[PDB]
């Protein structure tokens, strides 16, 4: 069941109820990336 | 979501249509709005 | 469509007071004839005021931060600021919630937003008729839209006497945002009056959005147009403050902490 996701990618902890969305991709640098560039990934990943 | 146990009487308030309990000096209830259109003293103290 | 036209000029940040304003009920509970004390996340006194001249050679609207709560105010005629936008990156990809009225009712709608560099009210100047209302261009991965009671509004220029006076509290709060109310005609020149005006609990949005930047949506007469009427923008505190209720149940005093020495003696 490779429908559901997660992220585990965070610029920071969450406050509480608080949802993020949006594919941003992920670099440590701001840096707005190309994945599959170096530490620019996507944060999604799913559950198998 | 109030229980307790008391002597029920008509208030003589100012009160407002968002508030609904009167903790009066220090969380001591003594004055609620009914949830059927009034709003009633509470001399929580019967007698002791 | 990014909308964005020639005279768009900023000030050199006129600095105001604030001087007793921001007090407000922190809970629905009554009670008389006290000086409770709270924790809270207030509007400090006296601080600086952001003030927005906004006039015919001054079109005011940049981007501001929200930082923990903002203190919001305008000195207008005949309700001009309506509309606000509070977004996390102000973007496309952005989970942004919008505040606007219909000329009717509120509309508030939270959803993932293509923000145009500049959308506008194209408010006639003789009738006030958001015909160019083009604010809601794309909408894709919507979440939250919310309608409240409709009631009586104008939207076109005025003049005159300083009647129309808002004091909003925008708050965050554990996932929700928190909207507070309250009103008095004034009579200014152009300058934040001096006084207290109670707000009130009006809205409780159970949104849970990044709130970190925010704008607010102007009204450009029919070419951009302003009127005489401004507004100002200040910034909240976890503060501790003391009130002290009447025998009717209002805040008639309230007094600071973290101010004075005799504030803090005061609430001591």
């Amino acid at each position: 069941n490779y429908n559901y996701k997660y992220r585990y990618l965070r610029h920071g902890k969450l406050r509480p109820f608080e949802r993020d969305i949006s594919n941003v991709p992920f670099s440590p640098d701001g840096k707005p990336c190309t994945p599959p560039a170096l530490n620019c990934y996507w944060p999604l990943n799913d559950y198998g | 979501g109030l229980t307790g146990t008391g002597v029920l009487t008509p208030s003589s308030k100012r009160f407002q249509p968002f508030q609904q309990f009167g903790r009066d000096v220090s969380d001591f209830t003594d004055s609620v709005r009914d949830p059927k259109t009034s709003e009633i003293l509470d001399i929580s103290p019967c007698s002791f | 469509r990014c909308t964005t036209f020639d005279d768009v000029q900023a000030p050199n940040y006129t600095q105001h007071t604030s001087s007793m304003r921001g007090v407000y009920y922190p809970d629905e509970i009554f009670r008389s004839d006290t000086l409770y004390l709270t924790q809270d996340l207030f509007l400090p006194f006296y601080s600086n005021v952001t003030g927005f001249h906004t006039i015919n050679h001054t079109f005011g609207n940049p981007v501001i931060p929200f930082k923990d709560g903002i203190y919001f105010a305008a000195t207008e005629k005949s309700n001009v600021v309506r509309g606000w936008v509070f977004g996390s990156t102000m973007n496309n990809k952005s989970q942004s919630v919008i505040i606007i009225n219909n000329s009717t009712n509120v509309v508030i709608r939270a959803c993932n937003f293509e923000l145009c560099d500049n959308p506008f009210f194209a408010v006639s100047k003789p009738m006030g008729t958001q015909t160019h209302t083009m604010i809601f261009d794309n909408a894709f991965n919507c979440t939250f839209e919310y309608i409240s009671d409709a009631f009586s509004l104008d939207v076109s220029e005025k003049s005159g006497n300083f009647k129309h006076l808002r004091e909003f509290v925008f708050k965050n709060k554990d996932g929700f945002l928190y909207v507070y109310k309250g009103y008095q005609p004034i009579d200014v020149v152009r300058d934040l009056p001096s006084g207290f005006n109670t707000l009130k609990p009006i809205f409780k949005l159970p949104l849970g959005i990044n709130i970190t930047n925010f704008r607010a949506i102007l009204t450009a007469f029919s070419i951009w147009g302003t009127s005489a009427a401004a507004y100002f923008v200040g910034y909240l505190k976890p503060t501790t403050f003391m009130l002290k209720y009447d025998e009717n149940g209002t805040i008639t005093d309230a007094v600071d902490c973290s101010q004075n020495p005799l504030a803090e003696l005061k609430c001591s």
